[PDB]
This record gives C-alpha cells, sequence and structure tokens, in this order.
C-alpha cells in the first residue's frame, strides 16, 4: 500500500515522500529530492573570493550560513587569523539567524501540523485569554483574542481560505486533538510571530547589510565599520531584546503547551546517531573554543561523547542521480549528475548520502542539544530539565519527533541568551578604541581548507582545494544532506527515512503524521542538493 | 471571494525571494494576505500538502488571477532537473502563466536565469520571458537577489489599482529601477573626488571612502538600494561592502570577479 506526498509544503524546496503502509503503520520510506542546480559545478575554476557569493545562494532561508562556511573555508586554506571584532560580529549575526530561523519554523512551517485553525472559531475567547495568562508572564486580553477570532471568521466566510485551502484539518481530523482554546492562542501567536520575525531580520541586517542574503563578510574578516557606532549597537540591542522576550515568553511556552497534548509523539520518530561541530568560536582554529560544543553520540548513549572527526566523512551516490556508486571524502568530492527517472536503477534523489564512519547520522538542534547536555553545558542542562519536568518525562523522550521539536526551541533559547555577551565584548572593544575588523592575507602557492558551521539545521561544511588562487574543487556537505539524503551503498536508511518507520497513519488520504516527522527535521532541499 | 487572487509558483530557486516578501512593511505580510490579496497557492506556507494543494492550484487558475514566478525554469535536456509532483517545472509554468491576467517574475533567477544559469549552466535554466515568451507571456521583471520587498509589493499594488507600469528594456518597472545604485550612493562625492579605499583594513575604508577599486559594481547596476534601504536599516555599501550587481542580467559571470573593477 503506497502513499505519496508531493509536494511537501511548509519546507524549503522540492521534496517528495513515498511510503509503504501495512496495518496502518509505515513499513518503508523513500526521501526524494526533486530539484538539482549544481553550484559545485559552477564554482570550478573560479576565484576563491567569489565563492561565498555563489554559495550563499544555496539557500535564502538559512541565509548567511553558507557565506560564513565559505569565508571560514577560504580563511582556513589561506591561514589568516581574523581579528576579535570580526569573530564577534560573525557570531552576533549567526545568533540573530538562529533567533529568526527557529521562530519562523515553529509558527509558520511546523505548527499547522498540530493546530486546527478552523477549530479556533469554536474557542471561548475569555477562557482562551485566561489560559494564555497561565502559560506566559506577559498579559493577554480577551479582546485581542476576539479580534483574531474575527479575522479567521472573515477568511472562512469569504470562501477564500488561501493558504488554508484543503487543509488536512478541515472537517475534523482524528490526529488533531488540541482543544479550541489552544488552537486560538496558537493562531494569535502565529500572526504575531509574522511581525516579530521582521524585527529579528532587521537586527541581523544591522551587522549583515540586509536580509535575506547578507553582504558584510570577506576573507580576513568583515567590512562593516559603520555598525561599530554606539547608535547602531544600541539599535541592535533593542530589537534583540524584544525578539528574545518573545522567544522566552511566547515561543517556548507555546511549544510546551502544545507538546503536552501530543505526549505520544515522544514514542514516535526515534533515531540513534548524533553529531555536531559546535558553533560560536573564540578561536577560529579550535572547535573546542566554541560556545556550543562539538561531539558525537553513538546509539542513544549519553554517557560517552566522542570527538568530532571530519576525516570520517564520505558521501555516497549509489541511490542518487550521479555517475556510478563510489563514495568520497569531500576534499575529493565528485559532482557528476546522471538522471535515471524515479527509482531507475533504484535511484530516487538528487541528494548525495553523507555517512560518518559508514553509519547514518542525524544532525541539527536535537543532535546539538544532546551533545551539549551530555557534556554538561549548563545553559542546555537548565533548558532541558525544564522541558522534561514540564512534560513529566525522562530524557529517553528526547529521542523522538516530539524531542526533535522541543530541541529546536532549546537551541534557539541558548543562542539568544548568549548574544548579549558577544555584543558587550564588541562594544567594550570599540569604546577602548579597538575597531579592527580585517586582516590582510595571501594565497599559498597551493592549499586546501575547510569551514565548519553549525547552522540552525545542523553541521555544515565547505571544502576548498585551490592552486594559484583558483578553485580546483569546492564541495558542500550540508545538514539536510545528512538528514534527508537517501540510502548509501550499504543500503542504510537516512535519519528521516528511518524516523518514518513505525509511524501510525489515521487517514491515508490526509497523512498529517508524515508531515509531523518530516517537518521536525526542518527540511531544506535547496541546501541539501545545492 | 472579494480579494484579488494570486498564484505563486516555486521553480529553480533558493527561496530567498519568498523570504524577502515576508519582510514587507506597510503593508506587513499578514495585511498583504488577509486584506490586500488572496494568496491562493504558495508551497512554503500552505497547510495542506500533496494532492490537496495541487487541487487548490487547479481550481485557482480557472479564475482571474495574477501569477508570480520565483526561480529559473530548467530546460536543459528535456527539463527533468526540476520537478513538482512528478511534473517538470516548465510544464507547470506553461500551464499556469498564460492563463494569468498578469505575470510577475520575482528575483533575478525568474527574470534572467540567476545563479544556476551561471557557467556552465548544467540544467539549462533560463528566465520566464525566455522560456514562456512564445506562449504569449510577458512578465514584469522584479530583479534583485533578492529584490527589495517594496519593489514586489509596490508592483502588485500598482497592477491592482493603476494597471501595467512602464518597463525598461530588461522588463523592470522604471519607477523602481530607473537609476543606478551609484547615482544615489552617499559615497558618490568620494568617487568623483578620487577618494578610494584600496584595502578593507585601511584608514580609508574605516573613513567610508568609495569602494570602486575594491570591485563595486554600483555604476552599472539599476536598483533603489541607497534610498530605500533593506529591512529599513541598511544596504551593502553602507555596511562597507561593494555592490555585486545583483539586479543585472547574467551578473554572476558578467560582474565577477566580484572584488576587482
Ligand atoms: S533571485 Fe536570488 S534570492 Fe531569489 S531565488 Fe534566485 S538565488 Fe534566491
Ligand atoms: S561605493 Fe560603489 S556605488 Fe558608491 S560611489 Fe563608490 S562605486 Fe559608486
Ligand atoms: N540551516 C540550514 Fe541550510 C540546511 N539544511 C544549511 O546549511
Ligand atoms: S548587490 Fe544587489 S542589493 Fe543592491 S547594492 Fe548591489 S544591487
Ligand atoms: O534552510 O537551510
Ligand atoms: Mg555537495
Ligand atoms: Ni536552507
Ligand atoms: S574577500
Ligand atoms: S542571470
Amino acid at each position: 500500500n503506497k502513499i505519496v506526498v508531493d509536494p511537501i509544503t511548509r519546507i524549503e524546496g522540492h521534496l517528495r515522500i513515498e511510503v509503504e503502509v501495512e496495518g496502518g503503520k509505515i513499513k518503508n520510506a523513500w526521501s526524494m529530492s526533486t530539484l538539482f542546480r549544481g553550484l559545485e559545478m559552477i564554482l570550478k575554476g573560479r576565484d576563491p573570493r567569489d565563492a561565498q557569493h555563489f554559495t550563499q545562494r544555496a539557500c535564502g532561508v538559512c541565509t548567511y550560513v553558507h557565506a560564513l562556511a565559505s569565508v571560514r573555508a577560504v580563511d582556513n586554506c589561506v591561514g589568516v587569523k581574523i581579528p576579535e571584532n570580526a569573530t564577534l560580529m560573525r557570531n552576533l549575526t549567526m545568533g540573530a539567524q538562529y533567533m529568526h530561523d527557529h521562530l519562523v519554523h515553529f509558527y509558520h512551517l511546523h505548527a499547522l501540523d498540530w493546530v486546527n485553525v478552523a477549530n479556533a472559531l469554536n474557542a471561548d475567547p475569555a477562557k482562551a485569554a485566561r489560559l494564555a495568562n497561565d502559560l506566559s508572564p506577559r498579559k493577554t486580553t480577551t479582546e485581542s483574542l476576539k479580534a483574531v477570532q474575527a479575522k479567521v471568521k472573515a477568511l472562512v466566510e469569504s470562501g477564500q481560505l488561501g493558504i488554508f485551502t484543503n487543509a488536512y484539518f478541515l472537517g475534523g481530523h482524528p490526529a488533531y486533538v488540541l482543544p479550541a482554546e489552544v488552537d486560538l492562542i496558537a493562531t494569535a501567536h502565529y500572526l504575531e510571530a509574522l511581525r516579530v520575525q521582521v524585527k529579528a531580520a532587521r537586527a541581523m541586517a544591522i551587522f549583515g547589510a540586509k536580509n535575506p542574503h547578507t553582504q558584510f563578510t570577506v576573507v580576513g574578516g568583515c567590512t562593516n565599520y559603520d555598525s561599530l557606532r554606539p547608535e547602531r549597537i544600541a539599535e541592535f540591542r533593542k530589537l534583540y531584546k524584544e525578539v528574545r522576550e518573545f522567544i522566552e515568553q511566547v515561543y517556548i511556552t507555546d511549544l510546551l503547551a502544545v507538546a503536552g497534548f501530543y505526549k505520544n509523539w515522544a514514542g514516535i520518530g526515534k533515531t540513534s546517531n548524533f553529531l555536531t561541530c559546535g558553533e560560536f568560536p573564540t578561536d577560529e582554529y579550535d572547535l573546542n573554543s566554541r560556545y556550543t560544543p562539538q561531539g558525537v553520540i553513538w546509539g542513544n548513549d549519553l554517557s560517552k561523547v566522542d570527538d568530532f572527526n571530519p576525516d570520517l566523512i564520505e558521501e555516497h551516490v549509489k541511490y542518487s542521480w550521479y555517475e556510478g556508486a563510489d563514495a568520497h571524502h569531500p576534499y575529493k568530492g565528485v559532482t557528476k549528475p546522471k538522471w535515471t527517472e524515479f527509482h531507475g536503477e533504484d535511484r530516487y534523489s538528487w541528494m548525495k548520502a553523507p555517512r560518518y564512519k559508514g553509519e547514518a547520522f542525524e544532525v541539527g538542534p536535537l543532535a546539538s542539544v544532546l551533545v551539549a547536555y551530555a557534556k554538561k553545558h549548563e545553559p542546555t542542562v537548565k533548558a532541558v530539565d525544564l522541558v522534561l519536568k514540564t512534560l513529566g518525562v525522562g530524557p529517553e523522550a528526547l529521542f523522538s519527533t516530539l524531542g526533535r521539536t522541543a530541541a529546536r526551541g532549546i537551541q534557539c533559547l541558548t543562542a539568544a541568551q548568549e548574544v548579549e555577551v558577544w555584543l558587550d565584548k564588541l562594544e567594550a572593544n570599540v569604546k577602548a578604541g579597538k575597531d579592527d575588523l580585517y586582516t590582510d592575507w595571501q594565497y599559498p602557492t597551493e592549499s586546501q581548507g575547510v569551514g565548519f558551521v553549525n547552522a540552525p539545521r545542523g553541521m555544515l561544511s565547505h571544502w576548498i582545494v585551490q592552486r594559484g588562487g583558483k578553485i580546483e574543487n569546492f564541495q558542500l556537505v550540508v545538514p539536510s544532506t545528512w538528514n534527508l539524503g537517501p540510502r548509501c551503498a550499504e543500503g542504510k536508511l537516512s535519519a528521516v527515512e528511518q524516523a518514518l518507520i513505525g509511524t501510525p497513519i489515521a487517514d491515508p488520504k490526509r497523512p498529517v503524521e508524515i508531515l509531523r516527522t518530516v517537518h521536525s527535521y526542518d527540511p531544506c532541499i535547496a541546501c541539501g542538493v545545492h | 471571494k472579494k480579494r484579488p487572487s494570486v498564484v505563486y509558483l516555486h521553480n529553480a530557486e533558493c527561496t530567498g525571494c519568498s523570504e524577502s516578501v515576508l519582510r514587507t512593511v506597510d503593508p506587513y505580510v499578514d495585511e498583504l494576505i488577509l486584506d490586500v490579496i488572496s494568496m491562493d497557492y504558495h508551497e512554503t506556507l500552505m497547510a495542506g500538502a500533496g494532492h490537496a494543494v495541487e487541487e487548490a492550484l487547479h481550481e485557482a487558475i480557472k479564475g482571474d488571477f495574477v501569477c508570480v514566478i520565483e526561480g529559473g525554469i530548467p530546460m536543459g535536456d528535456g527539463g527533468y532537473w526540476g520537478k513538482v509532483g512528478g511534473r517538470n517545472m516548465y510544464d507547470i509554468c506553461a500551464e499556469v502563466a498564460p492563463k494569468a491576467k498578469a505575470v510577475i517574475a520575482i528575483g533575478t533567477c525568474a527574470t534572467y536565469g540567476g545563479v544556476q544559469a551561471a557557467k556552465p549552466n548544467p540544467t539549462g535554466t533560463v528566465g520566464v520571458n525566455e522560456a514562456l515568451g512564445k506562449l504569449g507571456v510577458k512578465a514584469i521583471n522584479i530583479a534583485g537577489c533578492p529584490p527589495n520587498p517594496m519593489n514586489f509589493v509596490g508592483t502588485v499594488v500598482h497592477l491592482l489599482t493603476k494597471g501595467m507600469p512602464e518597463l525598461d528594456k530588461q522588463g523592470r518597472p522604471v519607477m523602481f529601477f530607473g537609476e543606478t545604485v551609484h547615482d544615489n550612493c552617499p559615497r558618490l562625492k568620494h568617487f568623483e573626488a578620487g577618494e578610494f579605499a584600496t584595502s578593507f583594513g585601511s584608514p580609508e575604508a574605516k573613513k567610508g571612502y568609495c569602494l570602486y577599486e575594491l570591485g563595486c559594481k554600483g555604476p552599472d547596476t539599476y536598483n533603489n538600494c541607497p534610498k530605500q534601504l533593506f529591512n529599513q536599516v541598511n544596504w551593502p555599501v553602507q555596511a562597507g561592502h561593494p555592490c555585486i550587481a545583483c539586479s543585472e542580467p547574467n551578473f554572476w559571470d558578467l560582474y565577477s570577479p566580484f572584488y576587482s573593477a
């Protein structure tokens, strides 16, 4: 029995899911990415300095992160040590991206799998407001919830549902179990988050020039001296505090509220191997200098964290649309596209299949939060303990779709909390008359380099080989490549394919259970394929 | 059934254009899609999935609607490089675009081909008017990578209230793309005076001297970045970085290397 969901909506890019069902549970799965662009092919022979501009266009949702990975890789192959202010500025910009990215994912990409907007019309608004007031410290009025209810009403009565047209929750759905009051609060916050995200992206643009697609980084550091003015720094600070408060007081509390009604999702979507390179360094040449730590977890075992070893990465193509079946470490990566139709020669995707020491891994917030928890990163310990105590579960509940969703919230929180530290340091440096942002550098005759970035979706790495200031090879291996890529030559399912096994399907015609698990990985197909 | 219908297609894109739309102010995106238009198809945002949204698209293109296309259209070797629900993106656009009352190509990918159309262009990706011109499609090109949200929303409003705006030779609304970045750049005084930064770390860069010698393509680039700003706060040159010509046809090859004049 075959179910196909194509297109998968509320993600970035072009994904098709095919699943086999038996007894009302998924018994097998295929993750099919259906757009190829070929950025690595385009980069060959070009100027290393142009790289960050092309690779940023890998994706406009996780904007900035590919530019960071590229200047880190070129910084690295050239041996330059950028000044402290460049490190601070780059970290600040990444912090703002975490804040913006995770907010938009929860409300605008993920929530509609759990929230029945139409049922919001049945909510008693006074009762919803009181519940809102128990959940968060800020005050909500009956009146504002009535207004939201009125807006949903105009939409439904107009007969133009727009983006709600043919929703899986229309006419009721056995998998949507939220009480009407909670559906209303979620909907109100969904609308509010549309305005909050605008403030997060503005904060980012103060250092980054613009959002989407920043323009302030160069090999050797950053260019944005203008942002070093007290005025600009104060303006960042104020936006940053508003977005932070909303995250703390609305996002996190909404997340726990909704999770509470779906505690069964703690037993669904279990996976086993996790890794991260860490993010936010003080030393651009030492992963252990990073605010969130690097680490590798094998088979759900939190008592032992191995060191991240990038020598162990290989990308497979046996089940993808590329020539042949060999796997390569990215310094020797090959990108030779070869289409064979859906399942032709059993191939079903434009993503390569990254494996770590031959095994399939999951990356991203959960993976990052697990490693930091295992290593006793105190900010993460406190955030995790809160989720766990709030839901009434032990740490075993984290290895799941519900846990993957909670972990995104924690990752957002721990980043937001640290941002003020980097900002104070940058300011104190400037006040003391230390305003350097750039370090001169020169091309080695011949060199290679690598940049590691823990993006909002997970471990990102750009790999360059250059000769005479010309690119000989440039490969990206990106978090969604790991999460949503297909089987490798050993036939091992990827994180998302494996996570889907066992998933119960109440209504095969409207398989929202598939969306829930897929969305918890926050898929980005332009990222994954490039 | 009161608000004007808009159908929004995603092709060979990074989705940065969709994101730029979310950055709109006055109106904000909620006002845009609750009060100004009806967003009848948009893959990034829609609650349903799979067959349910393809049915929504089928119904929506029976009416009077404006079509918005993001991303290039792959045409190389038959066009299989980009598929949605099994269909090649060309076939989807060929079906939808000619039915609209007006078509908007958003972003340089949709207008001219964009990043994936850069050499050696393995997917054979082209822009909207190049792919669909033979079918009678004449799209308004909102160029930029991504464009200023005001250039897209301003164009939709204009279409709704005044009709088709006047376009330049490359199909861009003259009301937004009529002058170069350079014409309106605050560093123009330095440029004419010969006051240039020769390195990103020099005192001259710290002083905000013109970036022409570090690669700036402002003099050849039609956009409203300096006067409009992005996110209401900034733009590349204000942030010390050269313009890379992101609203110009074929900028990826014609204006790089980015750091030399
Ligand atoms: S024009 Fe630029 S921002 Fe828009 S889809 Fe293309 S690459 Fe992305
Ligand atoms: S910085 Fe660029 S746009 Fe501004 S005056 Fe100089 S060359 Fe012109
Ligand atoms: N976050 C993010 Fe995009 C993906 N996957 C990258 O890197
Ligand atoms: S790079 Fe693009 S955003 Fe404006 S400053 Fe140049 S046209
Ligand atoms: O989005 O990556
Ligand atoms: Mg790659
Ligand atoms: Ni992305
Ligand atoms: S650079
Ligand atoms: S282009």
